[PDB]
């Protein structure tokens, strides 16, 4: 029980309890893993994501 | 060259990025902005400078 | 009667592939 | 091996690349460059001459074959 | 933080403990006689003229035999 | 003819010896 020290937290598990079992809901567990590093905020900005 | 092609990767040092590669990682709408570096290279719709 | 010189005509391009 | 310097005590640096040059090489970088420089590295003509002597002997055998007719 | 030395005219790099100087002398004397990179051009033009005249011998032995 | 062919071949080989 190290949720504030883990790499993956409860809003992922709270997403997966209601996700529809289809391909697109698998893809959104991937793009929920974008880092919030400043360089990560540069590339997502420059790609207009 | 056909035997130097495994001999080319006997180094472990990369090549720098070419300019014509650097003109392709901008989206349609930021390319006119100053954040592009390569705007002093684009001079003519028929040539590459 | 004249293939006897075609033999050396063969062997010279043989040794052209060999030696060069 | 190691160098021998005139001034005894070392001096710190503050300069830029556009100012005076300085050797600042980390150790794994120079090691890897030594690996990359290390790994990147006739009598057949007499053989052809002697085989041409044998072709000369074959040719004089042909000359001795042709004149008999 | 960085520490260095200011250059001079009296700082001297020594020989590398004569364990690499000897292979320098080996590389000196193993290449005193070898490829001079001069007769390689003569080798190329002699090989090419030899191929030319040998093919000329082929044309001569093909036509003069008739 | 035939002796001319044999002589021109042996003389041309003698001049082939003065490339190498």
């Amino acid at each position: 029980a190290h949720e504030y020290h883990n790499w993956l937290r409860s809003p992922f598990s709270r997403y997966s309890a209601t996700c529809p079992n289809v391909l697109h809901s698998v893809m959104t567990l991937a793009a929920m893993l974008y880092k919030i590093s400043p360089v990560s905020l540069v590339l997502q900005t420059k790609a207009h994501i | 060259a056909a035997r130097r092609i495994p001999h080319f990767y006997r180094v472990r040092r990369e090549v720098p990025r070419t300019v014509n590669e650097m003109k392709q990682d901008f989206v349609v709408t930021d390319f006119y902005k100053v954040g592009n570096i390569t705007l002093y290279t684009e001079l003519h719709p028929f040539f590459d400078f | 009667l004249r293939q006897l010189a075609q033999s050396v005509q063969d062997t010279i391009q043989h040794m052209r592939f060999l030696y060069l | 091996s190691l160098l021998h310097t005139f001034w005894r005590l070392p001096v710190a640096v503050f300069f830029e690349p556009h100012e005076e040059n300085v050797l600042r090489c980390p150790e794994r970088v120079l090691r890897r460059l030594l690996e990359d420089a290390a790994v990147t590295m006739d009598r057949v003509r007499k053989r052809y001459l002697r085989q041409e002597l044998r072709d000369l002997g074959h040719r004089v055998q042909t000359y001795c074959e042709d004149l008999e007719g």
